[PDB]
RNA sequence: GCGCAAGACGGACCAGAGCGAAAGCAUUUGCCAAGAAUGUUUUCAUUAAUCAAGAACGAAAGUCGGAGGUUCGAAGACGAUCAGAUACCGUCGUAGUUCCGACCAUAAACGAUGCCGACCGGCGAUGCGGCGGCGUUAUUCCCAUGACCCGCCGGGCAGCUUCCGGGAAACCAAAGUCUUUGGGUUCCGGGGGGAGUAUGGUUGCAAAGCUGAAACUUAAAGGAAUUUGGCGAAGGGCACCACC
């Protein structure tokens, strides 16, 4: 690695539909605090609402649907 | 029995065409048969456009596009939900299908 | 295992007097050490550089190829090997419903310098136009192509590589092939796509010193 | 590898490769002439799995570590060059390249212009496989 | 099976009948 | 990244577009020969249509003899998959694929619809030739021409709709004008299998082509279409006797 990324933490803006195969993550619209314009799509594991803040070890990969 | 008017293609007057080659398989397949799509694509897709944007060097720069034009075989293209069967009413409609935007 | 990178030489390019930007960028070789000299290895090096980046204020979609000849310390002077058309443009140019037309010549200038011209002419649909074909018969595109080869060969066997190059910059011949095959069927889209290098005459540098003012 | 030049105004003009096909993804750096490269990683030397040799995250890796050689080498502005396989095979470039531009634009490099070099051909040869391809 | 591969077979059969019979002198 | 050598091919333009009797035909230019359609107040005046015998051409694969062999790749040598895998997949690779010269005359050579001629609905387009007409353009005036716009004629590849009409129906402007049955003419089929088989002839260096039975056996083999049938078919929804 010899190289650490710093801990981005990020705020949800909008909630999309539900995916995966058996539905157990769903896609979420998330902006970061410490640069507000950036938005970002990524795949959470468990119940969200609109307006949490939620932690992110990467702020460089993407989401993905189903498969 | 007879299928369709024509006969899955549109070689009306010559008794031969050329060959051409599918895109996924290597299958030869006549070019009034197969399947086309003239995708035009962009190079940064959806959100890397403003991460080209903001970090470059000249202002006011446009994306470059990617042009490409797919040949599909028939059972290629059933299979990666390009074409879908229809009823045998709608069958005989030859206008492409409607786009939003 | 010694490092590769702390044995090498940062250099300079430079274009010639007929453009406007004559800083280009800085290339990179070893230095010299036994048989083999530094300058040697800055010889046979192709430089691509767009229109944009090296004119002022004119289009981007137009290269420039450019090779060192010769070197007289800290920077490489260049000189014209050919000029290309971005894929993307040429891609964007060709559209159905349509004809295509192209043209290419064996042209040589007053001195040791044979080029092969290649240029590209697309029909248009007119403003009023209600048919989607808009093609032409094969007699017109042959005709089309006799304009074509005439107005190259024409603009360049009276002049040398300069004036040729810096007609080059503009698309002039493509405006005269533009005018002047209009009355066989009008035309829109004239570029010239390439241009490519076959003979080298005797290696003379004067005229090198002469082409950077 | 270091240079006279000022650091504040002007910047210095390299370009780089992205070769990806669908099995493997190369990020190549040479000079304005190309004859003369610098550094060469390939998403196989940063995962332990050829089955992600072509993985977005191995370009991004990829990206990154040759992005930080190039910045303490001396190099702060590339010219980007994509490429798929080219020849007859296939035109879409890989499924990592633009995932490779995007991790090359985070490591705080600047990037000119934009083009692809897919070696077209004008039929040329016949492909690998039979009269019906591969059945699979 | 299909015509084509019976065609094939009856046409190896006829070529073996006619070996047989040419070399029955 | 820069140069060289060899062979193959001619993308995007490329279309329900054009030409040819069919198989087929796509880089530019030059040479030769042929042809449809349009135009005609030219010329001969029945020279016509279909055709046993006979003759030309005819995809790819195949055989004999040369030069040449880039890539793909029958047979073969392997590595996985699998109970087996001499198959699907991946790495090599021989004849062949390319040109010349001599052969065979076979394809789902299919519009699965012989050729000539007449009649019977409408519509918008398309390629060629000709005719007429407001206007724009090759920069401002006039004429002929090219490029558009609006119509008409003749031939051609095709399209949409139809209670004309036909058919068992799918469908067809021909597959219509057929019990209200006859315009001319060639080839060809009498339930399925045996069987394109045996023998005879004939053609070919060969592989094989053309002609082509019978004994015996069977009550079915088939064509068109509608609902429950199952799809390792697609598009939408549901279930803790399904899952996370
Ligand atoms: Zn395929």
């Amino acid at each position: 690695t010899s190289r650490v990324q710093p801990i981005k933490l990020a705020r949800v803006t909008k909630v999309l539909g539900r995916t995966g195969s058996q539905g157990q993550c769903t896609q979420v619209r998330v902006e970061f605090m410490d640069d507000t314009s950036r938005s970002i799509i990524r795949n959470v594991k468990g119940p969200v609402r609109e307006g949490d803040v939620l932690t992110l070890l990467e702020s460089e990969r993407e989401a993905r649907r189903l498969r | 029995t007879k299928k369709r008017r024509n006969n899955g293609r549109a070689k009306k007057g010559r008794g031969h065409v050329q060959p051409i080659r599918c895109t996924n398989c290597a299958r030869c397949v006549p070019k009034d048969k197969a399947i086309k799509k003239f995708v035009i694509r962009n190079i940064v897709e959806a959100a890397a456009v403003r991460d080209i944007s903001e970090a470059s060097v000249f202002d006011a720069y446009v994306l470059p596009k990617l042009y490409v034009k797919l040949h599909y075989c028939v059972s290629c293209a059933i299979h990666s939900k390009v074409v879908r069967n229809r009823s045998r009413e709608a069958r005989k409609d030859r206008t492409p299908p409607p786009r939003f935007r | 295992v010694v490092d590769p990178f702390s044995k090498k030489d940062w250099y300079d390019v430079k274009a010639p007097a007929m453009f406007n930007i004559r800083n280009i960028g800085k290339t990179l070789v070893t230095r010299t050490q036994g048989t083999k000299i530094a300058s040697d290895g800055l010889k046979g090096r192709v430089f691509e550089v767009s229109l944009a980046d090296l004119q002022n204020d004119e289009v981007a979609f137009r290269k420039f190829k450019l090779i060192t000849e010769d070197v007289q310390g800290k920077n490489c002077l260049t000189n014209f090997h050919g000029m290309d058309l971005t894929r993307d443009k040429m891609c964007s140019m060709v559209k159905k419903w349509q004809t295509m037309i192209e043209a290419h010549v064996d042209v040589k200038t007053t001195d040791g310098y044979l080029l092969r011209l290649f240029c590209v002419g697309f029909t248009k649909k007119r403003n009023n136009q209600i048919r989607k074909t808009s093609y032409a018969q094969h007699q017109q595109v042959r005709q089309i192509r006799k304009k074509m080869m005439e107005i190259m060969t024409r603009e360049v066997q009276t002049n040398d590589l300069k004036e040729v190059v810096n007609k080059l910059i503009p698309d002039s011949i493509g405006k005269d092939i533009e005018k002047a095959c209009q009355s066989i069927y009008p035309l829109h889209d004239v570029f010239v796509r390439k241009v490519k290098m076959l003979k080298k005459p005797k290696f003379e540098l004067g005229k090198l010193m002469e082409l950077h003012g | 590898s270091l240079g006279p030049q000022v650091a504040e105004g002007e910047n210095v003009f390299g370009v780089c490769h992205i070769f990806a096909s669908f099995n493997d993804t190369f990020v190549h750096v040479t000079d304005l002439s190309g004859k003369e490269t610098i550094c060469r990683v390939t998403g196989g030397m940063k995962v332990k799995a050829d089955r992600d040799e072509s993985s977005p995250y191995a370009a991004m890796l990829a990206a990154q570590d040759v992005a930080q050689r190039c910045k303490e080498l001396g190099i702060t502005a590339l010219h980007i060059k994509l490429r798929a396989t080219g020849g007859n095979r296939t035109k879409t470039p890989g499924p990592g390249a633009q995932s490779a531009l995007r991790a090359l634009a985070r490591s705080g490099m600047k990037i000119g212009r934009i083009e692809d070099v897919t070696p077209i051909p004008s039929d040329s040869t016949r492909r690998k496989g039979g009269r019906r391809g591969r059945r699979l | 099976m299909r015509a084509k591969w019976r065609k094939k077979r009856m046409r190896r059969l006829k070529r073996k009948r006619r070996k047989m019979r040419q070399r029955s002198k």
